[PDB]
């Protein structure tokens, strides 16, 4: 949604759970990357199931 | 502070020393759906303990654990207010 | 020199940008220089904890 240029994304979250919410991102952040390098990678003649 | 599996501890006490082992029972479950409180209930010998909590494993747990500890003792009107010093720290 | 006025050169040459207010705490304040009143005389000044 913040799609402007140097646009600011906030997330508000408490001290006891910080460290749950940073694992959840990067577990975001993991998951977009190997979606990003599975379709990268992946090759097929027939292109279709 | 309850640090491991303190069931298995109170277990391995009662079949060591061939106390009878830990009988345990669920008198009550108060609360709504998605806010339960279970109460489960130890009891070996004479020494019957209490342990409370969201769930009855967790229940469970803390009962063994305090009767754990008791078997080895017995052998504002204002919101805080926030400093004005917060960043926004880079994720 | 005189009643003939000139530029400002130092305080353009100081003040490139507004510095920003920020607080300080006691552990760094306890070391900071005593305030002395003739650099308050006649300045601008802010709030920086209300």
């Amino acid at each position: 949604r913040a799609r402007t240029t140097e646009a600011k994304f906030v997330l508000f979250t408490a001290d006891k759970e910080r460290e749950k919410t940073i694992q959840q991102i990067y577990q975001y952040r993991k998951a977009h990357n190997d979606i990003a390098e599975y379709l990268k990678d992946r090759v097929l003649e027939k292109t279709e199931p | 502070k309850t640090v491991g599996n303190p069931i298995g501890w109170l277990q391995e006490m009662c079949m060591q020393r061939r106390w009878p082992p830990p009988s345990y029972e669920t008198e009550t479950e108060v609360g709504l759906p998605h806010e339960r409180l279970f109460t489960i209930a130890c009891s070996i010998l004479n020494y019957r303990e209490m342990g409370k909590g969201k769930s009855k494993k967790i229940a469970k747990r803390l009962a063994a654990h305090r009767m754990w500890m008791r078997l080895q003792e017995t052998p504002i009107d204002r919101y805080e207010q926030v400093s004005k010093d917060f960043e926004f720290i880079k994720i | 020199a005189g009643e003939q006025k000139c530029f400002d050169w130092e305080l353009m040459t100081n003040f490139r940008r507004l510095p920003q207010s920020h607080g300080s705490n006691v552990q760094q304040r306890e070391q900071q220089p005593a305030p002395r009143p003739e650099d308050f005389e006649g300045k601008i000044v802010t709030q920086w904890y209300a």
